[PDB]
């Protein structure tokens, strides 16, 4: 739940 | 001819996005689960790509021009070409006098039957050896490496990807940069250029394999379990 890749941000 | 203001910059960016995501110490490695001599290595190789995986997340931020695709292009590149770039940075612990990456330790040199003990076998380790056999035997210089790994990563021609034109576009822009550098800066690499495209072709055989191997491993719970969260969401099926 929730994706890491916002690690874009 | 000799390089452009533009393409120079190009390359010193290139580079230095390298220098700060890949750190030649490997000091980092102990904080990762400790190698273990069924699938004993899994715990500390998922930790080891894991980490990679973050540091080629940075590299590709520092791409010039990655940083103003849409957020879902670059998440789309970065998803189907992390296990490449990961094969292909790796190459810089790669030694061929050991056949193996020796990564600053002991605890850290991983030859081939360390990756067996995390669930792969030679239908993968083997083409992968002999990738990073015929690549450390290009002897490429660094900025070769890197514009390698650029241009890898700034592939169209992968899934999901949207604004296939412009993303087409940057990564001739690097292809060019490149040629002209070994054209220009480095002696007797008069077909170099076409050894490092079928490197990339390479890699494409090896991602398909990783993944059908891959598949196999995260769809059992007690594997999967010992993968990260973001190994899991990055080597996924979910769109
Ligand atoms: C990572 C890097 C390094 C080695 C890469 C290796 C060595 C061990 C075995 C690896 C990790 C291969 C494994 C088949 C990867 C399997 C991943 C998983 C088990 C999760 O499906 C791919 C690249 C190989 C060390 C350093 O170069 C950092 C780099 O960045």
């Amino acid at each position: 739940r929730h994706k890491i890749x916002x690690x874009l941000q | 001819h000799m390089l452009s203001d533009e393409q120079m910059q190009i390359i010193n960016s290139l580079v230095e996005a390298h220098h700060k995501t890949y750190d030649d110490s490997y000091s980092d490695f102990v904080r990762f689960r400790p190698p273990v001599r069924r699938l004993s290595m899994l715990p500390h190789l998922a930790d080891l790509v894991s980490y990679s995986i973050q540091k080629v997340i940075g590299f590709a931020k520092m791409i010039p021009g990655f940083r103003d695709l849409t957020a879902e292009d670059q998440i789309a590149l970065l998803k189907s070409s992390a296990i490449e770039i990961i094969m292909l940075r790796s190459n810089q612990s790669f030694s061929l006098e050991d056949m193996s990456w020796s990564c600053g330790g002991p605890d850290f040199k991983y030859c081939i039957n360390d990756v067996t003990k995390a669930g792969h076998t030679l239908e993968l380790l083997e083409p992968l050896v002999k990738f990073q056999v015929g690549l450390k035997k290009l002897k490429l210089h660094e900025e070769e490496h890197v514009l390698l790994m650029a241009i890898c990563l700034l592939s169209p021609d992968r899934p999901g990807v949207q604004d296939h034109v412009r993303i087409e576009a940057l990564q001739d822009r690097l292809c060019d940069v490149l040629q002209a550098y070994i054209r220009i800066q480095h002696p007797g690499g008069r077909l170099l250029y076409a050894k490092m495209i079928q490197k990339l072709a390479d890699l494409r055989s090896l991602n398909e394999e990783h993944s059908k191997q891959y598949r196999s491993l995260s769809f059992q719970p007690e594997h999967s379990m010992q993968l990260t969260p973001l190994v899991l969401e990055v080597f996924g099926s979910e769109v």
